[PDB]
RNA sequence: UGGGGAAAGGUUCCAUGUGAACAGCGGUUGGACAUGGGUUAGUCGAUCCUAAGCCAUAGGGAAGUUCCGUUUCAAAGGGGCACUCGUGCCCCGUGUGGCGAAAGGGAAGCCGGUUAAUAUUCCGGCACCUGGAUGUGGGUUUUGCGCGGCAACGCAACUGAACGCGGAGACGACGGCGGGGGCCCCGGGCAGAGUUCUCUUUUCUUCUUAACGGUCUAUCACCCUGGAAACAGUUUGUCUGGAGAUAGGGUUUAAUGGCCGGAAGAGCCCGACACUUCUGUCGGGUCCGGUGCGCUCUCGACGUCCCUUGAAAAUCCGCGGGAGGGAAUAAUUCUCACGCCAGGUCGUACUCAUAACCGCAGCAGGUCCCCAAGGUGAACAGCCUCUGGUUGAUAGAACAAUGUAGAUAAGGGAAGUCGGCAAAAUAGAUCCGUAACUUCGGGAAAAGGAUUGGCUCUAAGGGUUGGGCACGUUGCGGCGUGCGGUUAACAACCAACUUAGAACUGGUACGGACAGGGGGAAUCUGACUGUCUAAUUAAAACAUAGCAUU
RNA sequence: GUGAAGCCAGAGGAAACUCUGGUGGAGGCUCGCAGCGGUUCUGACGUGCAAAUCGAUCGUCAAAUCUGAGCAUGGGGGCGAA
């Protein structure tokens, strides 16, 4: 796995032929809210301490990918 | 706390390839972990010192890492120190110079008749 | 503080082997194991290396020698008479 | 290991082929790492340099002599040891030297040998002092150590045999022409006992 | 580097080459 | 050499010293 | 007497059932008897390489089965290019077989879950290696194959044939010292449990973080400036310096170190409701410090020893050289990023031993390794305890002689006996004291004496942080400085142990169990340490260094 | 446990040299646990647990110490610190 910094390299990471998925993380206890991407090779996690920034990211990316948003205690 | 390990291979004897090391688990369990051999610092090819800016891997490694990672920009790269470069600078030029001025003097005062 | 009086080096042998035999081999301990001055570089770095090769710790030289001391009267005499030999007659 | 006298190692380069060779001599006393030294009929009289019998003057010492020359070396080889030049013969090339036993011999004048002594020094001046020494020293060389006497054998075992007492019970002087089993002593003794003055033959 | 890996670029510019040619 | 037993045998040795070279 | 393996065995492994026989008593139980089931790999091994060694080929012996010989007295090979289409061309040449290691050398996988019985092999997530094809992005080149630094060298790339040089693979035993991971130990906090006549802010348990990556650092060593005697630097251990020290500034080999991704979504500990079953559902928590001649593994710099100097091959890389090839609109055999495809064959259950191996057997014998908690204590000694594991060796009743094993005796003290055979006596630690003889090293723990508990105190042996003015900049500034000075060494905080002294006290006892040398005066004989008659003899016998002879 | 070479400091003497306190950690040295071995009881047992075992008492214990796998030597032959 390998982090992404800023915000364009991931934008441009996600417009990739074998971007499979992505999914949302957030953790309330210290305030962060984690976007990964599913990809080939590796898995890119992209790291966001504010909240007003993450729903203009979501609705940046494109539209022809899978987003979830993990649930606590994700079953077997 | 003070739980004991067992081997996780059939090799049950403490050879210089039975390498292990102690972690602990995200799982809370004590466990062992088999690990390879040290990696060896090249060598300067006159004198014997380690040569400075490159790693210390084993043999068949080296294939892999890319080229500027495994030389430095100067005469003789890799295999000789530096301080041994310098020497077969000066040593040359000295003994080729040397070799013109017994030339000279030998035809000169000697077949002069 | 001299805390031996006569067996020197040759007190790791105890009471053994013979009064006669521990005197002939502190003889040859005590000239093997000593420093002596490159003939190179000058310092007082030259130990022996095998029975036969002494070696200089600063400037990396190793030189062929005695089995006990660095130079032997027998090979110091043939230099001088193949100095002579050579020298006297050729120049 | 197995052996006195260090040896060197020396590289030169060949004159027909573009590559370097390795050589193994053996080592005189007073030669270092780095060093120069020659080879050949036109070499110099220098601790070192090997070069034929012919090109020396009577009295110098060499080492690694050879008995024909091509034959790489065969005597005086041994820590510490050297052979002496002694006469010439230039009309039909023979050379006379002394050998480290004392005897005398005569060598074609073509022959080579290194300039100096062995090196090695003194080794056989300290005693071993310990049943362990010899053993270390034996047990890279051949399996010969330790060693039972005959005397205290059987009969079956060895010609020294058995008795009520240990002792040999006939001469222990044995002919040359003898068979194998019966050469157990001293071995065509042209006589015995201590040495008391000086020996003739040389 | 080993032999069997220089041969492998070389084999490269082969193939590269005719493939052009038959492009052309 | 075995000549102070510790820290402070060091410490008064240093201050005569210096008293000894004011003069 | 725990948890796993190598050799050896071969189904002994799991479930269901059972008359006899076997388990030297019984048996509803079984490693027994009957019927079914169970072993999943590109990453762990074999497979590849060579060692000691074994065997083919050229040749020579032998009536012959066959013996020798391993590079030799041999015409002994391999590399490239088109093919109209294999047929044809052109280079180099000293050399030229195989088998042999499940502990030597060696490309690549970690965590969580899952079964009656397999798992680093199955499921989920997250990676890596080799080989083969190949396209985008970026890089180089308008005069052709990159820039920067005084330098050590750095950077995502950044042509390189024949022939040659070098490095890695690649190596002994022992000693003290320093860094890192794991275990042990101490203090605080949140949860749960045990005790509670009395005491105890108490006693016990959980509080975790993998491979693979990014980034900042970490001994040795190397570079630049400069020029040392009033010589300096400096290790527990005396080495280093005009062949260039101290000092100031830099470069670099080496994470099992800090932070981030992986990753809390996992695992673990509590609590509240559902639920015949099928089924579950939801809340909280999962922190912060210290200490050490501690135990174990690993790394580093030093040192000692030798008439002893402590493997080879496969495989991978750098360099010297400059053959061939290439753009001005495209070219690029760019060791850079991302992307496409594949990885065959055999083993894998279970035991490894007072019942799965070998001893005729379910025999007190024998058989190679890894992991290693608390207390006392010098301690892997003996003795008691935790985790884990056993409670299995035919039983019930009685207490005669004679036994085997364990012990105590008044007074005398070897009078017993071939002979002090057996037993008894001594024993730790601290402080005194110590002869003849001697190869001067020893004898020596010679011989002979004194002390030792409990409680209340006193003294000594260490670490970190602070130091006064005068200018200028900086959200009490932190510093660029010009200085002055050696607090007659002060203040605050932090931390284990080791040693010495005093008073008081008791049925004079205190290494209170365990553990733990009897000593002296002489004779014979072998110098010493070592070795042998497996199953009646361990010795004065053998070996040994030294000496002499051939 | 004992404490060899090398090294530091102080003291004595006209010199050549001598004395004292530390540091260091050598030796086919020494007490002793595991392993390896087998002195005595002439102990147990002696139709034995056992065709050589059991108990107590003993020898050595950092080097001529103990040990696995692979390989070599074959019967008038091997191997033998005998
Ligand atoms: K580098
Ligand atoms: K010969
Ligand atoms: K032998
Ligand atoms: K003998
Ligand atoms: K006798
Ligand atoms: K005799
Ligand atoms: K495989
Ligand atoms: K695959
Ligand atoms: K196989
Ligand atoms: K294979
Ligand atoms: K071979
Ligand atoms: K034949
Ligand atoms: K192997
Ligand atoms: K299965
Ligand atoms: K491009
Ligand atoms: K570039
Ligand atoms: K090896
Ligand atoms: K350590
Ligand atoms: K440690
Ligand atoms: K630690
Ligand atoms: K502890
Ligand atoms: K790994
Ligand atoms: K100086
Ligand atoms: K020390
Ligand atoms: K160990
Ligand atoms: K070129
Ligand atoms: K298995
Ligand atoms: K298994
Ligand atoms: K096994
Ligand atoms: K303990
Ligand atoms: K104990
Ligand atoms: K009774
Ligand atoms: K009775
Ligand atoms: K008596
Ligand atoms: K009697
Ligand atoms: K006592
Ligand atoms: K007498
Ligand atoms: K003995
Ligand atoms: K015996
Ligand atoms: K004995
Ligand atoms: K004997
Ligand atoms: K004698
Ligand atoms: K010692
Ligand atoms: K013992
Ligand atoms: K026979
Ligand atoms: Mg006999
Ligand atoms: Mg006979
Ligand atoms: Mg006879
Ligand atoms: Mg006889
Ligand atoms: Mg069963
Ligand atoms: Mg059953
Ligand atoms: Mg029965
Ligand atoms: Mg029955
Ligand atoms: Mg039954
Ligand atoms: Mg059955
Ligand atoms: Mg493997
Ligand atoms: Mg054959
Ligand atoms: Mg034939
Ligand atoms: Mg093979
Ligand atoms: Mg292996
Ligand atoms: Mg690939
Ligand atoms: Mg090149
Ligand atoms: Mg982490
Ligand atoms: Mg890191
Ligand atoms: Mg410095
Ligand atoms: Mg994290
Ligand atoms: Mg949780
Ligand atoms: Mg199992
Ligand atoms: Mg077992
Ligand atoms: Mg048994
Ligand atoms: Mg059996
Ligand atoms: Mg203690
Ligand atoms: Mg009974
Ligand atoms: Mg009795
Ligand atoms: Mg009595
Ligand atoms: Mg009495
Ligand atoms: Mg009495
Ligand atoms: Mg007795
Ligand atoms: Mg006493
Ligand atoms: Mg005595
Ligand atoms: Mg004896
Ligand atoms: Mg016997
Ligand atoms: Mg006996
Ligand atoms: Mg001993
Ligand atoms: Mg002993
Ligand atoms: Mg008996
Ligand atoms: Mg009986
Ligand atoms: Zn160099
Ligand atoms: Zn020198």
């Amino acid at each position: 796995p390998q982090e992404v910094s800023d915000i364009k390299k991931f934008i441009e990471i996600c417009r990739r032929k074998d971007a499979s998925s992505a999914r949302i993380k957030k953790n309330p206890k210290t305030q962060q809210i984690k976007f990964k991407v599913r990809c080939q090779r590796f898995l890119y996690t992209l790291v966001l301490k504010d909240s007003d920034k993450a729903e203009k990211l979501k609705q940046s990316l494109p539209p022809n990918l899978q987003i979830k948003d993990v649930p606590k205690r994700n079953k077997r | 706390a003070p739980t004991r390990v067992t081997y996780r291979r059939r090799n049950p004897y403490n050879t210089t390839s039975n390498r292990t090391r102690v972690i602990k688990t995200p799982g809370g369990q004590l466990r062992v972990l088999h690990i390879k051999k040290r990696g060896t610092a090249p060598k300067c090819g006159d004198c014997g010192i380690k040569l400075p800016g490159i790693p210390a891997l084993r043999p068949r490694e080296y294939a892999t890492i890319s080229k500027p990672k495994k030389t430095v920009q100067r005469a003789y790269g890799g295999s000789r120190c530096g301080n041994c470069v310098r020497d077969r600078i000066i040593r040359a030029f000295l003994i080729e110079e040397q070799k013109i001025v017994k030339k000279v003097l030998k035809e000169q005062s000697q077949a002069e008749k | 503080s001299k805390r031996t009086k006569k067996v020197g080096i040759s007190g790791k042998y105890g009471t053994r082997y013979g009064a006669s035999l521990r005197k002939l081999v502190k003889k040859q301990e005590v000239t093997q194991h000593a420093r002596y001055t490159c003939t190179f570089c000058g310092k007082n770095s030259v130990r022996r290396t095998a029975v036969g090769i002494w070696s200089c710790k600063s400037c990396k030289k190793t030189m062929a020698g005695g089995a006990y001391t660095v130079s032997t009267p027998a090979a110091a005499a043939m230099r001088s008479t193949l100095r002579r030999l050579r020298e006297i007659t050729e120049a | 290991p197995g052996r006195g006298a260090p040896l060197a190692r020396v590289v030169f380069r060949s004159p027909y082929k573009y590559k370097q060779i390795t050589e193994t001599f053996i080592a005189n006393e007073g030669m270092y790492t780095g060093q120069f030294i020659y080879a050949g009929k036109n070499a110099a009289l220098t601790v070192g340099n090997i070069l034929p019998l012919s090109s020396v003057p009577e009295g110098t010492v060499v080492s690694n002599v050879e008995e024909k020359p091509g034959d790489r070396g065969a005597l005086g080889r041994t820590s510490g040891n050297y052979v002496t030049v002694v006469g010439h013969n230039p009309d039909e090339g023979k050379t006379r030297i002394k050998l480290p036993s004392g005897a005398k011999k005569v060598v074609p004048s073509s022959s080579r040998g290194m300039i100096g002594i062995v090196a090695g020094g003194g080794r056989t001046d300290k005693p071993l002092l310990k049943a362990s020494r010899a053993k270390h020293k034996f047990a890279v060389k051949r399996n010969r150590w330790p060693k039972t006497r005959g005397v205290a054998m059987n009969p079956v075992d060895h010609p020294h045999g058995g008795g009520n007492h240990q002792h040999i019970g006939k001469a222990s002087t044995i002919s040359r022409y003898a068979a194998q089993g019966q050469k157990a002593g001293l071995i065509a003794a042209r006589r015995t006992g201590l040495l008391r003055g000086t020996q003739k033959t040389k | 580097m080993r032999a069997k890996w220089r041969k492998k670029r070389t084999r490269r510019l082969k193939r590269k080459r005719r493939k052009v040619r038959a492009r052309s | 050499g075995n000549t102070f037993k510790h820290k402070r045998a060091l410490v008064e040795h240093i201050h005569r010293a210096k008293a000894e070279k004011a003069r």
